[PDB]
């Protein structure tokens, strides 16, 4: 169907929340796999890119061991930046 | 075009010439 | 547009690009003339021969050292004989040979290269500076074109010092005959094929254009005489009208044409 | 400085909107002109697509005449599309 | 030699239909995208067999 | 053009030339294509080399 | 030089050629813009073609 | 003229070549790092070659 | 032929030869991690060029 950028990044966020949840107290090693997961489900304009980049990054250098809710919360507004390149 | 002013390898020929005429010189020589 | 948008003009005629910007402001009436984004460069001077193109492949050192060889020959041959004649044989050979091979590598040089084919050429080499107007459609074009060639063209171009860009058409046009054709000049195809057609007949447009688009009679949005015109435009299209017309001014009272 | 598509599209909605309510009775005549001031203000990631097109191409083909506030309140939550081409 | 007159083809809609508005601006943008030029090399030219 | 004038399809996409009689019935966006009557013919199997 | 180049050209007739000679036939299709084009045609070759 | 083009350069030059021409089928793996980079990457000519 | 294609001579010397020559004088920087590279290499060569 139709492509959303907003509806792509809403999703992005949950699904890459919902899989860090699985593996809490490890959760700062597994961010980029579980933003793999979620660019797929959530799909991507640019393949490389990803669903939201700048969560991705906030995520990956803020979440820390068992910290991950607040991290989250914190991350989820961010801006994801361009979504081409 | 690329001018090209050969002269250098020609050089070579031109010696091989003068040296021809030299034996020539030499025979010219030897005949009288 | 402007004077269109804010009623201070029922309707415009005039080579006015068709874009989308503008379409979204103004109504475009069918296109009277087609036309696109094209390259205008100086005509290579055709011949300036003299008598020492002659005696280019031959360096004059070789000239001065066969007449100095030809009189060692023939006093040598004052003073056997076959020996001479053979090895004088074998020197102008080794020269006429030469000779030929050399004019045959400079016609075939000659022959071979060529200055300009696309766009593309254009974006791949620094030597010739090309430019296009200081606004207009082919600018804005340039500005937000996504397509690789045309992208790394405005890159260049807006990085490039000095400007190359021009205020009217006329001094780019200026500016192509007084580079010696180190700079090109982007403009329609329309424009392009008048200049070529007008005294001294120095330009001329290489390849094809870069897109395809054309001019129109604008009116305003929602206003009466737009299907009228646009009828008319297309009458006047079936009619042949157009083709006569550009033919007129363009090609039949050509000096050069 | 990220753009941050979903707050784009907002941001685009709201401008178009409330520069068609500055045209009463044309409002189906400017939406273009509008949606130029929007993406002019919003920014984009395309210049041609503009900030949202999908909201664009539903207000375009629904708005009627003082049919405005309804039109656009139908018209906000559509998806975008792709923000690169 | 040359074509002997000069037109155009067209997607056609009916008069006052709530289509015709975005399916020019749609055209128009295709267009500058080079998206006709694209798809015109693609069926004609690209898998030309005549080189 | 039938099909659109009396409603049997809400639009039109094909090689359809964009004509007055047909622009008087209907809406035409702008040409996604240009074209023009153009001749043609068999090609010749040799060029004679001549003198 | 001349055979080092390898360039060929092909001529051709082009349209106001067509209209001087009955050796070859030609035609359009049974209907559509071309042949009506021919019909209205008030130019002086299409119109000899035409007819 | 033969001998010139004996010693006549540009037979191949860059990947671009492989893009401009048609005679000449390529390919990659079945899978792995190459068929992947083609696939996402977003550059002109390694686009079309995935094409 | 050749003429028309001319040429190019690519001549060199490497890395041992300058550790086989007195003639060139050879050197690099002051400090950096071409130096450091010279000083703690164990490989014949480059332990003769640092010597
Ligand atoms: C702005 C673009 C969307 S576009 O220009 O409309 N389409 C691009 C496409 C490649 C194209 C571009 C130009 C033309 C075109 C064809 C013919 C003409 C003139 C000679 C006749 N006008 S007309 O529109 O065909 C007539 C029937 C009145 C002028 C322009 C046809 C197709
Ligand atoms: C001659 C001028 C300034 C006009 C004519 N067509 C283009 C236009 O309609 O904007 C402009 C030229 C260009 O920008 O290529
Ligand atoms: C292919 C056909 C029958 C169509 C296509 N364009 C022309 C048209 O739109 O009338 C017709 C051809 C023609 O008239 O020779
Ligand atoms: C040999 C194979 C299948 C491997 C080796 N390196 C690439 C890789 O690491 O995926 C693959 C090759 C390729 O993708 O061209
Ligand atoms: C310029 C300097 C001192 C730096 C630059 N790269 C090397 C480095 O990063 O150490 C050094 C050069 C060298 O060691 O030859």
């Amino acid at each position: 169907g139709p492509a959303d950028c907003c509806r792509m990044k809403e999703c992005c966020t949950d699904r890459v929340n919902e899989c860090l949840q699985r593996y809490s107290g490890r959760e700062d090693k597994f961010v980029s796999f579980c933003y793999q997961e979620a660019t797929v489900t959530c799909g991507s304009f640019n393949e490389i890119v990803g669903c939201c980049y700048g969560y991705q990054m906030c995520m990956i250098r803020v979440v820390k061991p068992n910290s991950l809710s607040g991290a989250h919360e914190a991350c989820k507004t961010v801006s994801c930046g361009n979504p081409c390149a | 075009k690329t001018s090209a002013l050969s002269l250098s390898n020609v050089a070579g020929v031109f010696y091989i010439l003068v040296g021809g005429l030299g034996l020539a010189m030499l025979v010219a020589l030897i005949e009288f | 547009v402007g004077e269109l948008v804010y009623g201070k003009a029922d309707i415009a005629i005039a080579p006015l690009t068709i874009t989308l910007v503008r379409e979204e402001v103004i109504d475009f009436s069918k296109p009277f003339m087609s036309l696109g984004i094209s390259i205008m460069i100086k005509k290579p001077q055709k011949s300036k021969p003299g008598v020492f193109s002659f005696l280019d492949p031959l360096a004059y050192e070789i000239w001065m050292a066969i007449v100095f060889a030809y009189i060692l020959v023939s006093v040598v041959l004052f003073l056997s004989a076959r020996i001479v004649a053979g090895v004088w044989w074998f020197f102008t050979l080794i020269i006429i040979s030469s000779y030929t091979a050399n004019l045959a590598a400079f016609l075939t040089v000659e022959r071979m290269v060529s200055p300009i084919e696309s766009a593309e050429d254009l974006s791949k080499q620094t030597e010739i500076a090309y430019g296009t107007l200081d606004s207009g459609s082919t600018k804005e074009f340039f500005r937000r074109s996504k397509i690789a060639v045309f992208d790394k063209m405005w890159t260049y171009m807006r990085s490039a010092e000095p400007s190359v860009f021009v205020r009217t058409t006329a001094e780019g046009v200026a500016r192509v005959r007084k580079s010696k054709g180190k700079y090109a000049y982007l403009l329609e195809s329309t424009m392009n094929e008048y200049i070529e057609q007008r005294k001294p007949c120095d330009t001329m447009k290489v390849g094809g254009n870069l897109d395809s688009k054309g001019y129109g009679i604008a009116t305003p949005k929602g206003s009466s005489l737009g299907t009228p015109v646009n009828l008319a435009v297309l009458k006047l299209s079936e009619q042949g009208v157009l083709d006569k017309l550009k033919n007129k001014w363009w090609y039949d009272k050509g000096e050069c044409g």
